[PDB]
């Protein structure tokens, strides 16, 4: 009779309060708003239509042996305009012998998995002993201008005037001809009888097209021979050496003039080739040099600058056994845009030593999936915004932010009482 | 508060006591403070509570991302800015998120409410209800039987006087 | 809910019947369950609910852009930036939105409770009220003319002695 | 008596559930928080005050037949600055005849609407048949440098040293004179009799300052003579033709050398003229050519380059009957800063067939109102942060985004319920 | 609402008296309509609002700056983008203001309804409770002494039992 | 019997009504959210570890008349690189008997506080009368280059090569004998007697590193002689003067070639010195001048290019009594990145007449705290995010926003009232 029920609240210790907004919760359990998430790492890509990629042999669907020397899926290759044996660089130079490919095409996101091809174990020399710097500058540039334009393409031949006095040249390190792009062309003169060529004077043109491609800025190389001295040079030369390239008007846009610079060359008595990276906009060139040798400029990759886009950039080397170099490697890290993509173990092929290596695979694995965002630090599908490490700098899309597991808001779970007003929660 | 048994107003803390919704009853005379658990009531809250926990993962999955894109293509550190974009977004987070457990706690007590109404509704013998959540019951007319019936629920022994 | 006549704590689903605030009459001898509103009671609910649909206009007029001033002059395109930008700017919405709804909703019940207090405060005869916003009164001593009196309103048979 | 009455809250099929924070709504309409925005075509501005134009003759208000011949309203008109007749491009070269007006003045958002008169219709041609390309990248700097500058003017005159031996010319095509800008100047010079004259050096100065206008940086053009080739050139000129500008140093900054450049015309015995378009900064050049002609520059526009402002760009066209050019057009959508201003339907004025053109006028209807935003896409002035569709990049001001009629928010409306917690709604 | 005297669901708007929380006493057979505050009551109140005005100071020092980094390096004016980041950062911070306001005033209302509770709790001679907040004791049976012990509470001559 | 006690909320005219989300508070009193923020006016840093200053001797400690004559603490003084009687523009030329300090290290921010040790006072004059342009120019660059740099340091000497015509020159105005940085050089020639010399070409190297230091961009100083004219020229010279400084290939990269450009001295009989601030890539670069005289550069300031930071410039003035500048104020003000502090009363030092300063001390006191940003308005070490007047422009780290005082949110204090739901609030 005289009883008393009451429908009572009570909490104990394996209790937690989550206060909130117009009444709190006392609960048992409790989790977090958001979960942390991992960079998976390799690359990949967003809208999968949008991409391109310029390949290898890994890459080349076309090739004999095929998924075995893959370094990606069918679906990727799909994706890949690759030759087996072929370099961007490659077919910059056309060194002798080497595969000469056309690269081109167009993608708001570029892939670049090439220039193994030509790694100081393909032993190419054409006056040059090292051609690593080059090809790092070469890189440096493609990936420049690959990251503001939206097409691209090698220009294999264009409009040029050569002299009559000079008549192309074949030379002994250079297999027995020479490249195709620095072209070489000499003239008989000997100083010793006193009978000196004529300088020479010779045009050339870069196109505002070239076949379906819109060319804004072209990409050649302004190549030189560095003499040791005067009289070494004026061993086979006669007055003082000089390679130079005008534009429309007589502005100089590249080249070396020993006439008024000094020597540096240390090579004894045959010169070095050196080939600088220029930029040039299209129209009619000329270039001017010391009878003898005339180093003529006959290829381009050309670049419309269209629109602005992510580049990434794989690591290209050989399996053990030759020599490999980090040109790639080093340009990508230098240049805005680009994400490069390396190997953490060595390369260790299935097709063969060179060719299908695990690690490179499941890297580059991405690249058949839709990501949320891609950075050089990583890349995620998942879609919390919150992760664990800062993501690094090139990166592209819904990327999420650096926070620390803890600090993450947490959701009241398992048994929740609500708290009335203030001193509601008696002990 | 109510005693040493309160209503659905208050929250006893016993920080080693059993915890949660419970029955707590006392006669006058008596100093046994009875508190025991009524599985039975407690099926609607206990699933109510499932339904409540079920919008969370809605709204928070609802979260499209108040996330930036990049075309961050520099390679300057940012994270004196990162850090800062994120510390905001975590606020913005953190408010959404109380707005999620006022909700769920509002849910809740409103739905506690609804066991009275519905307990309350179960006789005019009952029907003492004195502070809301609390009811004074004379076992003289409602024996242990239908205080079961009335509370606990197992359906056997009730009085209706019609 | 309860029986077929809730109270002012849960709401009637009927896809096909009337809709609305109304007044819902049971006897314990009877099968007819009337159901009918008192637009003169409604009076109080129907004018404070445009009160409170007045004050969204405010609010709603009151977000003063988190929009941003923008110096765009480069040309590259900027939807999957300007999309991401509005994507949040709605998200920022909807909260604020269900800000809104909730406060309605919280102020319309208690005002709901506001009637109740009134008719309840209306006879201790009628003074019955048992869950809330339901009550039982008898007819021997209410008849209909108070009934009427003590909810709809007609002004005429309620009480006088004083 | 054992009556119950209730309070009750019920809901039909009329209603529809809108839940919030702390309780829910049951409702029998809705209604969107902000409407989608539409923008209204045409071009308009910010501040008002903060704007000035530069003008035709549908903008000139002191022009005889006014309202009738006007595009513009003359609120709208009062803030322009023009002159019947004229065109920047005219002021640029001052042909001859053709109207030449000092346009100049500073705004923090420069409007422009002219060139028509310069069409090809205007068919001029001083040593050049199809001046277009020109006008389109004079066009091009004027909106680029308008875009960076606060102030602008045109320099109608520089300080200037000529040669003796050469002396004022006179041209057959340009009616019987020639152009104020590029300012020809010749010698005689008998190839025949071997008589050469004597090769010209000119100096020019680009001022630091023109009256209240501060000069940070030139337009000027550099012009020269295309030949077709050498014994062509040879017939009337002595060796090889050549046109150069070097600034203080001997740094060249434009010109045509074709003792060392390819001749490249193809109009027969008598040359092409060609401009290029220079940005200069403002000190002491110099020139140099083949005796027989010299293209002196001679005027100029001047720019500071202050502060960075929005541009709008009107196409300009002559009704039917007279060739117009898209010059204007083209140059506008290809420069960052401009918005381009572009009909529909064709020319009809109501002063005259080229004057007056309804469209035309609806369009530049919004320079006499205050917007909230300005883009490529339209412009529009009420207030919500929502449009149908993305508005076009060169946009200033607070732009509403682009978002689905459907995704925008909803409040509820007409009979409003409140729910109350859990199971509380019940069948 | 009612006579001179409403309940704790209205507020009181006296332009120029006094002000606060207070006991609003009236008989049916006086005109005077006494109006005393109960130091002693309020004592909870008044405690508890200094809790809840506490807690604004956390959530709003909480305010972990939705405030930008910035490396404007640039010498460019960009008032009208520092304006319209105000603008709305105002805006943001306004609604969790309200968010705040609005939490104190539910847990302030919510904590007066914790005094009814404790003063209905006082015997089954008050127990009249008639609308919330107010109730109607018969001073022949609770004369001013346990009226002050009921409210005002001066702990001297009252109880109905023990 | 029928009395009636009800817990009554009444509320008066000392009331104020806040409404909230899901409920109402009446209040007796009320107050801003945050607090309006006054910038703290002078110099301060942030991270306190990644600034460096380089110095006077108002900053120098290891100074003689020590804590007098600073204008800035001890604590400070040690995060400074100076030395008294120093200025980077001393050192960069390097005039006879004036100090010459090796100015050199690292930093994220860096802030310069030197230069009013060679002000008109100094007195100066080597070909040069009023040098303050030149000062202008070089810390215009300076402060570029620094803001762009982690890095950087002077760079006394380099590789260079002089011809044997030439020997070491002397000048009377140069007290007796020359500047360290443009380094005169002559060979005797005589016109009237016919002996004109020989025209001059030497070479100088400009490092890609010097000790620590990465050198990626140098700051060089290319300098010649205004003569007025010609026979002018000519009375000690035989032609025509000229200086130039070409690059790799014979691109010239500055100079003065009056076998082109006009002659514009103005200082009768002998020239005036003119000095152009260069930025140079590193590498071998060559000069040809008129016989007679040759001005080689010898030295410059070494920028790595890193990365991006703040740069604050104070004012730097004598005291009342010798002739001040403003070039460092221009300058500061006229490049983005670097912040200028200036006084508002004259300079009247402790330890002398010039040195320590009550306003710059209260200036300069910032360095010593760590804010939370910086501006060209100030500083601010507090927390709110609003402020009264909009911080000016160079500005770095979490800057409070502008906002009007009223429009802050405001916070209900004192007496609180809940308010219930709609006319819950009646007479
Ligand atoms: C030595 O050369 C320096 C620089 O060539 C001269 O300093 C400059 O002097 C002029 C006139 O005193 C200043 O320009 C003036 O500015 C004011 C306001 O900004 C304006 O009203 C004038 O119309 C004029 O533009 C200039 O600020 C100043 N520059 C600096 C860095 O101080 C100096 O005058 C020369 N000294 C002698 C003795 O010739
Ligand atoms: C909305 O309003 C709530 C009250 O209805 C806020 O809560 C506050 O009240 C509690 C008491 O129930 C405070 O507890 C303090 O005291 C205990 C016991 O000494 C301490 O253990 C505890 O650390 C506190 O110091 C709460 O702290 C207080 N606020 C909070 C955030 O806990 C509720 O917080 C408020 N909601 C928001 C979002 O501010
Ligand atoms: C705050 O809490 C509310 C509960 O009071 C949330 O609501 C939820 O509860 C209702 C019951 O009134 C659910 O309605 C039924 O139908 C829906 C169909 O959509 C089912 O999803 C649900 O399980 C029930 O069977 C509501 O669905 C449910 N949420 C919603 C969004 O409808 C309310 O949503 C919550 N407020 C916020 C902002 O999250
Ligand atoms: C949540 O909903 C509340 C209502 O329950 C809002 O409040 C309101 O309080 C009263 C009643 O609606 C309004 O009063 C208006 O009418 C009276 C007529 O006497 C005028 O005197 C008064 O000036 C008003 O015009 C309040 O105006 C209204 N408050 C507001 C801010 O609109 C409450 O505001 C709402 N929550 C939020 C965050 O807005
Ligand atoms: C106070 O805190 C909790 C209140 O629930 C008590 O712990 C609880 O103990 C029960 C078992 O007695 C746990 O049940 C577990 O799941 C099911 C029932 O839900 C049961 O079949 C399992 O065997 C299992 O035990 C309940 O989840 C658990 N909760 C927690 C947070 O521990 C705790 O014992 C209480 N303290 C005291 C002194 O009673
Ligand atoms: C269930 O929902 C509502 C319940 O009210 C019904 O819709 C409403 O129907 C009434 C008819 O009584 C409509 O009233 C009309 O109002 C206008 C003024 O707005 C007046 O001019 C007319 O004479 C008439 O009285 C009311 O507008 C309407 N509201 C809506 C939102 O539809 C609905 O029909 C109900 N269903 C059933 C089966 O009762
Ligand atoms: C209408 O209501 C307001 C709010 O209560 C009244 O203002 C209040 O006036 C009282 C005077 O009794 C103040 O209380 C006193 O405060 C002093 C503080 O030094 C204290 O020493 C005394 O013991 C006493 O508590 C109270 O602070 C003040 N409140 C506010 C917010 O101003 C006002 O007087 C009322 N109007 C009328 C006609 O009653």
């Amino acid at each position: 009779e005289k009883i008393k029920i009451c429908l009572q609240k009570q909490v104990n210790s394996s209790f937690s309060l989550h206060n909130g907004f117009g009444g709190n919760l006392y609960a048992t359990e409790e989790k977090r708003m958001f979960e942390l998430v991992k960079p998976k790492a390799g690359a990949s890509v967003l809208n999968q239509s949008t991409w391109i990629g310029f390949g290898d042999s890994r890459t080349d669907k076309s090739n004999s042996a095929f998924p075995r020397s893959a370094d990606v899926s069918a679906k990727t290759a799909d994706k890949f305009r690759f030759l087996s044996g072929g370099s961007l660089m490659l077919s910059m130079f056309g060194p002798p012998g080497k595969v000469d490919y056309l690269y081109q095409g167009c993608g708001k996101h570029k892939v670049f998995y090439e220039g193994v091809n030509w790694s100081p174990h393909a032993a190419i020399n054409c006056y040059r002993k090292n051609w690593t710097d080059i090809k790092l500058n070469f890189q440096k540039n493609i990936y420049e201008l690959a990251s503001q334009s939206h097409c691209m393409s090698l220009v294999n031949a264009l409009d040029k005037t050569i002299p009559l006095q000079v008549t192309a040249g074949t030379a002994g390190n250079c297999n027995n001809s020479f490249l195709k792009n620095p072209a070489l062309y000499t003239q008989e003169v000997k100083p010793s009888e006193n009978k000196c060529g004529k300088e020479n004077l010779a045009f050339f043109t870069l196109p505002t097209q070239f076949g379906t491609y819109e060319c804004k800025l072209h990409l050649v190389a302004s190549c030189y021979f560095i003499y040791d001295s005067k009289e070494v040079y004026n061993k086979r030369g006669c007055d003082n050496y000089f390679q130079v390239i005008y534009d429309s008007f007589g502005k100089v846009v590249g080249g070396l003039d020993n006439r008024v610079s000094p020597y540096t060359g240390n090579s004894g008595d045959t010169p070095t080739m050196q080939c600088d990276m220029l930029q040039l906009k299209p129209g009619r060139y000329s270039v001017r040099s010391s009878p003898r040798f005339l180093l003529m400029p006959e290829r381009s990759y050309c670049f419309d600058m269209k629109e602005k886009g992510p580049v990434t950039a794989v690591q290209s080397i050989w399996g053990k056994g030759r020599e490999s170099d980090y040109a790639v490697d080093q340009a990508c890290l230098s240049t805005p845009g680009c994400m490069l993509i390396q190997k953490q173990k060595p390369y260790i092929g299935e097709a063969d030593d060179h060719h299908g290596d695990q690690e490179m695979r499941e890297l580059l694995s991405g690249l058949d999936y839709e990501a949320r965002c891609i950075s050089q630090s990583g890349w995620v599908n998942e879609t919390s915004p919150f992760t664990e490490k800062y993501l690094l700098p090139p990166k592209f899309g819904r990327c999420p932010l650096a926070a620390k597991e803890e600090s993450i808001p947490k959701i009241p779970d398992g048994l929740l009482i609500p708290t009335s007003g203030t001193d509601t929660t008696v002990t | 508060i109510d005693d040493l048994i309160i209503g659905v107003l208050f929250v006893a803390i016993v920080e080693t006591g059993i915890g949660g919704y419970l029955l707590g009853s006392r006669k006058e005379s008596g100093g046994g403070v009875t508190k025991e658990s009524a599985e039975k009531g407690f099926e609607k809250i206990g699933n109510d509570i499932q339904i409540l926990k079920s919008s969370i993962n809605i709204a928070i999955e609802k979260l499209n991302d108040r996330i930036s894109h990049d075309e961050q293509a520099i390679r300057d550190l940012t994270l004196e800015i990162e850090n800062a974009r994120s510390e905001a977004l975590l606020g913005e987070l953190g408010i959404i998120r109380a707005l999620l457990v006022g909700n769920i706690s509002i849910g809740l007590q409103e739905s506690l409410w609804e066991l009275a109404s519905e307990i309350t509704n179960r006789a005019g013998d009952l029907a003492v209800e004195v502070s809301p959540g609390c009811w004074i019951i004379d076992n003289n007319i409602c024996d242990q039987s239908c205080q079961n019936f009335i509370f606990k629920f197992n359906e056997t022994a009730p009085v209706p006087t019609i």
